[PDB]
């Protein structure tokens, strides 16, 4: 993080912001969300614990509660399922059928595919339902009678997450009853694109990467090289190709949002680049976000003309997002406009962060603070309109993680009063994100607290130099925070454990570094 | 021991094994008395091929992947005093060496055809002008009219 | 004054071979979804019987048979089996426990795949001395007098493969990727498991590609700064990688889009000629087959410089397989000799077939007949003692399919006297192949019978000239077989039947064509 006595020069800051463009990836992208440190000698797995578990969680949800869940999804979630399953009014028939042939003894594979699709839809309903509507529909007491936890808790203190995860596991178990590897079909892709609108790709990242590899395998199985409605074909096949276009957009979106080192097989490589009509808007914004965030792990800094072309396209899509009309009584269009405006604000914030880091253009920190205040004014606004479930979509965890980590990292080194007020606003917002995120929210609070204590360590310890190289304990601690997680995401040790009997055989500066790493360890954000 | 090269007419030619492993096809065929059919080769042509291998048992040939040692190698004295035969039976020797994958017989037995295509008289290049068609008669008239002035 | 249609009919054979004998016969599984069952009570009481049917000493006799007679198959994947006797010991120790770690269940799945390979490659005389016929028939409820050689060893092989898959599915192997999945599939791929389930094997192979590329290892050369355990780990990983490319190319088609094999052995590419020729010799002889079978579906002639280069590498690998060690005191050396000699005979036959079709070089028909006799001489030679099971490897089924289909196709149109005796010899050989191939052998016999009846139809109807192109019922039947199997290998119809309520909607010669397609249908080779 740098490129003997003390000094006061500022050669540390330009190489240090380029070091932020590596730290952001390996901590807030890969280490916090996409790293699940597993152990195979300690993990239990069978088919006696989970079978009766899925029996209980399917016998728990009664018939008429499911239709209230589907009515909530139809009225209040229109910007999520339309990318995957189109119209949910076509899916009421499948819920009626599943509550007809539930009593049968022999289920067909097509029937269990429709059951897995509607249970993934039920998982999306549970994840986005407010606690007021969720306490009216479901009861709490049989879940405590079966699981055996402390019976005093409500839904909001860590119980809606457990029912969401168990409904996602029931959807996956009904996929596993299909032997879906032996019968590839589009309901697998639709069910995973419903499940990926929740925190399923962060509670089980390796399982979601294998599900996404199966979805890429099942989608490329059909061999559609053009998603345009041609005049010569059957008008049923043209509707099918429109459906595969709008599923392919969401599928490359979820392909980008899991772009870790634990997901090596890509779908988005077969798409061009920019360098109905509202789902393609999310596609353009996510593709622009990909064209920005591909410069994290690589070392080649982007050109000025590239960022300027991204800026012109960003202004065009800002005009497109600001022109989407919406009815305040129709909650689906409000959530639609929230998703579009929040994604375009996230792309704007990342663009001006890359301006601040890679070139330090004059009057660019003001734009970073401006779009951070735009993100805050979007998220805090949802508490004042009784649409509190808008802040549960997984982009407001990713975006707030990037923003609070960058503002903490900038308040460590370069002090400013506006940045300090912005950091206080970020901390107050991070404390008030919804409880459905669960462990990831508490680990974000831990990471912000660790970068706050690192500012105290930067203040009470004086910077050194070596003429061209600068030494400081904060620099070495931020080196080792990347090195620990690059050691954790090194799958060579699982390979050595898998190949058999091969067992792996492996001043105050160092004192302060080891005491700070013992006190605030970076491996507390792992799971 | 010994192998049998069954010709295309039906005769049997008992050849020593180390001599008959000059043929790459037979040396790969031996990896199973070991007879083997050679369908498109007459008895006399296969006799000439076996006499070639009987002489060149002990000789050392280039590495079959050369630019200099394979193109610019002169033919042997025996190979030039060996192929003074009928022209059609010479091409049948070359066909036999291209079937049996005998590369140095396809080397020295085919530089002779190269020495016969070049080194020929320029009168009978003018005589053999369109023995295969290769030109419209309008273009033949134009070509013969372009060099009409000399002869 | 000859047969002038013949070049543009052999150019049609280059397409008929791919859409019948490659894709239509081995890699097509026409499944409906409103008829296929899906349950976890049928298999959980069936695989329990197939895991209780094996005993301890029977399993150690299977492992002794693997150690003595199958070293050309597992040693690339799992290494030497003397490290795996401990795993069979630990499986029979941990049989009665009720909490299984995933690191135990992967070794259980790997040794059940090894047991599947042992059952598939065992002669019936050694099989009857180990197992018992009668408890299996008292369980399954079938024809009682149905001894192992009469079509029962295939049933126990398929059920051991399915039990190895059930123990993989108890691992939650999508949520815990490890190299033992790749090893278990590379053991199962030496059986007819990639042809009994050609859509399950493609998805397991996609999971093995995702499991391999999870490690992010591109250079298998052990670097100077490596752990001395990690060096042997990367060497074993390189052997697994080239075994995986070998078993990955053989399942290429329209139902398997995600391919691992990206390199070239002649003339970008990533990963080749960095590795020592030990058992990448099995890969190098298949990439030299990939450079020939990439022009089946392609509609351009291969350049003759490429065919001459392939001929030169054929001669080099002839002298390399004759440079192998003569360990006659181990019976697996002759089987490795048979594999690496039968592959080079197969690639030689395909090379001179493409010389005969595309260019008609010097005596190429006689070279096709010669290498067909070499393939026959390699398979008939194995009908002796101690090596009868060598004709069970799936490459001889693939190669005999290609060769007898080309000779039956060529006997129709060219009245020859050596091709006729060759076809009688291959008919006698196909009626003498091992019966463990099952239904694929009967479908190959049916395809040869159909081409013979089509020869009888060729002599019957007089050929109709039209000046520019010809017309015959045989030509239209051969045109229509590809169109029927392309209609069967198009998953768009299952997509229209899958997206919801969408419904799929779209003389002298025609009578003979429809009578021949009604009497000898091409849809019999699918099942
Ligand atoms: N005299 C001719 N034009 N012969 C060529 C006929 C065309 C045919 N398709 C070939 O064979
Ligand atoms: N394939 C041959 C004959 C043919 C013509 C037209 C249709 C079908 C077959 C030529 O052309
Ligand atoms: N193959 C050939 O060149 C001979 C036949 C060709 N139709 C001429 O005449
Ligand atoms: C076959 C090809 N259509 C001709 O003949
Ligand atoms: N391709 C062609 O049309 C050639 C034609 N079959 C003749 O004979
Ligand atoms: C080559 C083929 O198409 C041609 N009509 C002759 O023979
Ligand atoms: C030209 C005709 O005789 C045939 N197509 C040859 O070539």
């Amino acid at each position: 993080m740098f490129n003997i006595t003390a000094s006061s020069s500022k050669e540390y800051l330009p190489d240090l912001l380029l070091f932020w463009q590596n730290y952001e990836y390996w901590i807030t992208n890969i280490g916090l969300y996409k790293t699940k440190q597993r152990d195979l000698t300690r993990t239990p797995a069978n088919l006696d614990t989970d079978t009766e578990e899925c029996m209980f969680w399917m016998n728990y949800l009664q018939k008429d509660q499911s239709f209230q869940l589907m009515n909530f999804a139809m009225e209040n979630l229109g910007a999520l399922y339309f990318g995957s399953i189109g119209d949910i009014s076509e899916l009421y028939l499948r819920v009626e059928q599943y509550w007809d042939r539930r009593a049968d003894k022999n289920h067909s594979v097509d029937g269990k595919y429709w059951d897995a699709l509607i249970w993934s839809v039920f998982t999306m309903c549970i994840y986005y339902m407010p606690v007021e509507k969720l306490a009216e529909i479901f009861s709490v007491y049989p879940l405590h009678e079966y699981l055996g936890s402390n019976k005093r808790l409500n839904w909001e203190d860590g119980m809606q997450l457990v029912m969401c995860q168990n409904f996602a596991r029931c959807s996956l178990f009904q996929l596993k009853q299909c032997d879906f590897m032996a019968h590839p079909d589009i309901r697998l892709v639709q069910a995973y694109l419903i499940l990926a609108t929740t925190t399923f790709p962060y509670d089980e990242p390796l399982l979601a990467n294998s599900l996404l590899t199966q979805c890429i395998h099942t989608f490329k199985n059909f061999h559609v090289d053009d998603f345009r409605p041609l005049l010569n074909d059957d008008p049923v096949e043209s509707i099918a190709k429109v459906t595969l276009g709008r599923i392919f957009y969401r599928l490359c979106g979820c392909d980008y949002l899991q772009s870790g080192p634990r997901k090596p097989i890509a779908l988005h490589t077969e798409v061009s680049s920019l360098l109905n009509s509202t789902e393609v808007l999310y596609w353009k914004i996510i593709s622009l976000d990909r064209d920005l965030d591909q410069y994290l792990n690589k070392s080649s800094k982007p050109p000025l003309k590239t960022l300027d072309a991204i800026r012109r396209e960003l202004d065009i899509f800002q005009y497109k997002v600001d022109s989407l009309e919406e009815d305040f009584r129709s909650n689906n269009s409000r959530f639609q406009k929230f998703i579009a405006l929040f994604q375009i604000s996230t792309v704007s914030w990342k663009l001006f962060k890359m301006y601040l880091i890679y070139y330090d253009t004059a009057d660019s920190l003001l734009k970073v603070i401006h779009y951070s205040k735009v993100i805050i004014s979007l998220i805090v606004n949802n508490f004042h309109a009784k649409s509190e479930f808008f802040n549960r979509h997984p982009m407001v965890m990713q975006t707030i993680t990037r923003v609070v980590s960058f503002i903490s990292f900038y308040q460590i080194f370069v002090e400013s009063a506006a940045v300090k007020q912005l950091l206080v606003d970020l901390t107050e917002l991070t404390a008030n994100l919804p409880t459905i995120f669960g462990s990831k929210l508490d680990k974000l609070v831990y990471l912000t607290e660790r970068l706050s204590k690192l500012k105290l360590l930067w203040d009470k310890v004086q910077l050194l130099d070596s003429g061209d190289s600068f030494y400081h304990p904060v620099f070495k601690i931020l080196q080792n925070d990347i090195k620990i997680i690059e050691l954790k995401n090194d799958e060579m040790f699982s390979l050595i454990k898998g190949l058999g009997s091969l067992v792996p055989l492996n001043s105050d500066f160092r004192t302060i570094v080891e005491e700070f790493q013992s006190e605030y360890n970076i491996s507390d954000i792992l799971s | 021991s010994n192998v049998v090269l069954v010709s295309g007419e039906g005769e049997r030619f008992t050849v020593d094994k180390k001599i008959a492993e000059r043929s790459l096809l037979l040396k790969n065929y031996l990896n199973d008395e070991i007879v083997m059919p050679v369908p498109n080769v007459r008895s006399s042509v296969l006799q000439k091929v076996i006499e070639w291998a009987e002489h060149h048992r002990d000789s050392n040939f280039p590495d079959e992947d050369d630019d200099d040692s394979r193109k610019s190698a002169p033919v042997d004295s025996w190979d030039r005093e060996f192929l003074k035969v009928d022209q059609e039976m010479l091409y049948e020797i070359i066909l036999a060496a291209n079937y049996l994958n005998i590369k140095p017989l396809l080397d020295a037995g085919c530089k002779v055809v190269a020495e016969m295509i070049r080194g020929r008289s320029p009168e009978e290049i003018r005589r053999t002008f369109n023995i295969v068609n290769d030109f419209t008669p309008e273009e033949e008239a134009a070509i013969r009219r372009e060099n009409e002035w000399a002869e």
